[PDB]
């Protein structure tokens, strides 16, 4: 009934459990729902420098002419040098938040003219206005992951580190855009028992759900752990995968759906 | 003066982030206040007047019907929620600009939220109020889960005044404040006014609220705000004694401590 | 089998799980099978002084007719103060048991001295050697409250309140003798949903389990948080009750096995 | 050094209590080694008497075999846990006799519990070392649960030298440290040596252990004592090395942070 739903929205409170549970009905559009979002480490991969870049570049170019990407970039070390500035000065996560974008802004840019000669353009702006575009002819772009709460991000429970940073900013891309996968590249095959670079014995986790991982643990270890919860909130994107960028093929194989890494699963 | 607060050995809590306009009165208009027009909105301009010379003013509007009416549109598409959060927020914007030229004799202008996040503090000692919209710029980035954007103008002004570490935060409501029923609607005759109340027990509670549930959410992670008054801008006074913290609605605790 | 736990005694380590499980089918002897305990709040009723004394005095000597009575008494005002000087200069929760324990004294001698010219004697030392004969004859014994850790309490995960306090002393006591009932005298009539006297509209709850206690975020509510995990490790005292030993005739009712006040059991 | 540790506005630990006798390392002595007759205990005194002129020495000794022998009686009688507990201790406190007369002519005495828990200082500024119990004075109000006393020698001991602040606790094994089963039990081809371990991980595990199950719940509320070595008092010159902390066993961490 879209005239129930236009009846509740013009005399109740978008609080009242009636209007929401008549807006759950409306149906759902995919805007993209072909392309697939891709983030970049930014700690894990781009801080890496050459070495780690260079091969990932070739990897996205030869994946453009099959698979459509919005590749994300993390923020890493520079990010995480001011933030400890601004922690130290007692500075809100809102103040925080502008930093650490500042930096995802550098290594997309860094990323963008790495692969500009192949046309592949750096999109940015509140509307992403140039990515239909690039999309359809290029068949990727490069943005800036961290999402653009600025002075209006939500803080952490405790201390003052932005709480959602470039894993949300990339996960929410995928899910407002209703894309096919979302895939995060980092410098690990993924999951672990425990963090792998400072544990003698951790276990590789090839699978497992949100639930599991919270009851293991784990809810802040391979993704910033706000994106567990995005993940069982969301409408299009109910799983992500992370692979090992380090390792040539990954990201190719994740993009034709292999299983290659940890895959997430919000149910 | 308890027990544990004598305790050398327990846990302290972390200082609080440094306030950057501490000076500051930060005053939410609902959307739904405009939506009446002059009958509501010409009082309401010649009360702002009033506080020019007595507060420092954040003016932050909402968005009221015209959000419903391209939530309605937008929802018959099936737009996601990162779509509405957006369309919704140009109402609220537009909002501003109207309540900002009625004030523009006196200074005041309305500033998009770039000018708001970055140099609020720049204007504020040009002027003794500046207009913005109270929907944050959430965008494409908004949480999926509800298809109705959850963070809103209550949500977004609080966020803005605690992240300030404001004097205060006012919400101007076109009713009284929280009842525990919708006061207009079809449980009206059980509508019970609260003239006070914590956020931790509107969250647990369920039902319509004048507030955004998200409200409640940002409320429990605050550092500064402790009080936020619901007042009915309908009623001339109200605002000017509830920036002198009268009691004149409903009072909703945040939970942060004061000591 | 006596030899096979025997033959593990010897053989294993008392943490083997094999030993554990053969002492768990050993016997239960019930040393004073018949004794009921009752703790007599130090600041819920001695710390009143007569106005709450002299009609639990009255209902003591009453019921020591047809009840044998262990009657612990608890510390209050006077410890909290002890508490929070030392609490103020860091002393550990091993200082601070002695220091609750000599206030719980106090208020043991004060009512002794109301009942000794009915023979009821204040018993103490480590083995409270004084007990079996006193109760045989004159139906009552009054003793301290606080358990004798001393130096050896265990403190609480934070601050350096000893977490062990007269509840847990009574409870435990009774638990050890395997006493038919244990009976908290206070001066509510029982656990509400919040503390009565700073709650305008808390709701009356006359019986509950430890693992609703635990939900209701009630765990240190009316007891010693610790006295309810005590509780269900309990062999013998399987329940509580707390009274309002301020209304005339709830201890005498209680004793006689009537629901008067909150009933808590650990299951 | 790390992002958590720059930020002003996280809660801070509290401060630790006050250390009692920060200068005092204590020895635990186990039960089973005392059991061992003069072939174990000659040599130890031997150690022992050379280390009095480095270490001030609180020794506490446990009980051994004479109290699974009374758990045995009592058990058989059906006597409850606080029953059995003190029965034990007494052990305990036969085989602090022992030792401290074995070390008499050193000024090495046996004191009770009362004066473990309130003239330790004065005696230990008139010698260089006493003897006491291990166990803990529960008695009667020992935790119930296992009809085994759960406060042993090894958490007695800990509760003291973490309550005292104290600059180390040493438990002295009959055997070389923690292994991952009993190595003298049915599954002894099975068992590891574990040089390393936490608490936590150790409090996780089931199976048999050389140390009170209550020793590794108690060093999670520990504020002093940050690891606890087990080694074997059966190999001369163990207790000496550990006791200047070289790793001769089996090291238990308990949880305690350093910085
Ligand atoms: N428990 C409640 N107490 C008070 N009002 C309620 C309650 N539940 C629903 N309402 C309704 O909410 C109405 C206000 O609506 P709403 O909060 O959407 O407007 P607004 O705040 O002006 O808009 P905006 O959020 O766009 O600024 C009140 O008039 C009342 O009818
Ligand atoms: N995982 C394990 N690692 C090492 N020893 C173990 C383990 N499990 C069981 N044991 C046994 O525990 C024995 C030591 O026993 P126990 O700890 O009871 O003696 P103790 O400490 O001398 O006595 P007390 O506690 O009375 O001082 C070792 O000889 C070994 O056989
Ligand atoms: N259990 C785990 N499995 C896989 N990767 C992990 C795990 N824990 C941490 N990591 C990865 O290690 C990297 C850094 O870890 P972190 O805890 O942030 O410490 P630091 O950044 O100081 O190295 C992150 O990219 C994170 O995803
Ligand atoms: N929910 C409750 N129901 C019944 N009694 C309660 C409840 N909460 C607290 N009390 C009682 O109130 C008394 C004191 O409360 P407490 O929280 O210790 O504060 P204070 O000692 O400062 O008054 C205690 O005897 C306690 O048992
Ligand atoms: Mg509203
Ligand atoms: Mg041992």
């Amino acid at each position: 009934s879209t005239a129930e739903l236009e009846e509740l929205l013009m005399q109740r409170s978008l609080t009242d459990p009636q209007l929401q549970a008549a807006a759950a009905a409306a149906a759902d559009f995919r805007i993209l729902p072909d392309a697939t979002v891709i983030k970049i480490g930014g700690q894990s991969v781009i801080d890496r420098g050459r070495a780690a870049v260079y091969p990932l570049v070739d990897e996205i170019v030869a994946a453009r002419k099959n698979h459509k990407l919005l590749i994300g970039t993390g923020a890493g070390t520079r990010a995480r040098h001011l933030y400890s500035i601004a922690a130290g000065l007692g500075l809100p996560a809102g103040v925080l938040a502008q930093l650490g974008s500042s930096v995802a802004d550098q290594n997309a840019a860094m990323l963008g003219q790495l692969l500009a000669k192949h046309g592949i353009p750096v999109v940015g702006g509140a509307g992403l206005s140039a990515v239909p575009l690039s999309l359809a002819e290029v068949n990727a772009v490069v943005f800036s992951g961290m999402p653009p709460y600025k002075l209006w991000m939500r803080p952490a429970a405790e201390g003052v580190i932005p709480p959602y940073r470039t894993d949300a900013g990339c996960f929410l891309l995928a899910e407002q855009f209703g894309c096919k996968q979302m895939i995060f590249v980092k410098d690990e095959d993924g999951l672990y028992t425990a963090n792998p670079k400072t544990s003698k014995d951790a276990t590789f986790i090839p699978r497992i759900s949100v639930d599991e991982m919270k009851a293991k643990g784990l809810h802040d270890s391979i993704l910033e752990f706000p994106v567990l919860d995005l993940l069982q909130s969301a409408q299009h994107v109910r799983e992500v995968q992370v692979v090992n960028g380090l390792v040539p093929g990954n990201l190719t194989r994740a993009l034709a759906g292999e299983h290659v890494g940890t895959i997430i699963t919000a149910s | 003066q308890t027990l544990q607060d004598r305790d050398l050995t327990r846990p302290v809590a972390g200082k609080r982030p440094i306030r950057l306009l501490p000076w500051l009165q930060v005053v939410k208009i609902g959307g739904r206040v405009m939506d009446r027009g002059a009958d509501a909105i010409l009082p309401l301009v010649e009360e702002l007047r009033k506080l020019l010379p007595e507060h420092r003013l954040l003016i932050l509007t909402g968005a009221g019907v015209r959000a419903r009416h391209v939530f309605s549109v937008g929802l018959d598409l099936g737009l996601p929620v990162g779509s509405l959060a957006p369309l919704a927020a140009s109402e609220a914007g537009q909002n501003g600009h109207i309540l900002a030229a009625m004030l523009a004799s006196e200074g005041v202008s309305y500033v998009e939220h770039p000018t708001v996040a970055d140099q609020l503090a720049i204007h504020l000692s040009a002027t003794r109020a500046v207009v913005g919209s109270a929907f944050p710029p959430y965008h494409h980035h908004e949480f999926p889960g509800s298809r109705i954007p959850p963070h809103r103008a209550d949500t977004g002004a609080f966020l803005l005044a605690d992240a300030f570490g404001a004097a205060g935060l006012t919400i101007v409501e076109n009713v009284d404040g929280i009842y525990t029923a919708d006061p207009n609607g079809p449980d009206r005759g059980q509508a019970r006014f609260l003239p006070e109340t914590s956020a931790t027990d509107l969250a647990k509670s369920e039902g319509p609220l004048p507030v955004d549930r998200a409200l409640l959410d940002v409320m429990a992670t605050a550092r500064h705000i402790e009080r936020v008054q619901v007042v009915n801008g309908l009623v001339p006074g109200r605002l000017t004694a509830a920036l002198r913290g009268e009691h004149v609605g409903t009072l909703i605790r945040t939970g942060v401590r004061p000591a």
